[PDB]
C-alpha cells in the first residue's frame, strides 16, 4: 500500500519551499 | 488531491505550484 501518512510528511516539506511566502492548505482527505 | 496526484507518482515543482495559495 502507499503510506500516505509518511508521503504526505515529505509532501509538505516540499511545499513550504515551492510555496514560500504564499503559504499552502493542506487537507489529507483528498 | 495532493496526496493521490504525487505519492505513487512524482510531481514536479510546477505540478506542486498548484497546490500554493
Ligand atoms: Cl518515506
Ligand atoms: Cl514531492
Ligand atoms: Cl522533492
Ligand atoms: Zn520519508
Ligand atoms: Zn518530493
Amino acid at each position: 500500500f502507499v503510506n500516505q501518512h509518511l508521503c504526505g510528511s515529505h509532501l509538505v516539506e516540499a511545499l513550504y519551499l515551492v510555496c514560500g511566502e504564499r503559504g499552502f492548505f493542506y487537507t489529507p482527505k483528498a | 488531491g495532493i496526496v493521490e496526484q504525487c505519492c505513487t507518482s512524482i510531481c514536479s515543482l510546477y505540478q506542486l505550484e498548484n497546490y500554493c495559495n
